[PDB]
């Protein structure tokens, strides 16, 4: 019998935080290019 | 007295009630797939998306 601890959950939690930053960064990239497609 | 050689050998043993099947559980629909499978499915869903 086993039971995962907090260290394993930080690795799992890191993924979620990272994935959320990943989508956020993509959104920022698109937003920059949208500004350029409106001022040209 | 003088006992003879044992005609049978025994010992202290544990007696219980036979497992009469088992009462079900509320979240017992997740039994087929292990805990890890369910956890990794969530991670793969958040990733593919």
């Amino acid at each position: 019998s086993y039971s995962y601890g907090w260290s394993f959950y930080f690795g799992a939690l890191s993924f979620i935080i990272a994935e959320m930053v990943g989508v956020l960064a993509v959104h920022m990239f698109i937003d920059r290019h949208k500004q350029l497609r409106a001022t040209a | 007295i003088d006992f003879s050689k044992p005609f049978m050998s025994l010992g202290i043993s544990i007696m219980i009630k036979k497992p009469q099947k088992s009462k079900p559980g509320v979240f017992s629909f997740l039994d087929p797939l292990a805990y890890e499978i369910w956890m990794c499915i969530v991670f793969a869903y958040i990733g593919v998306s």
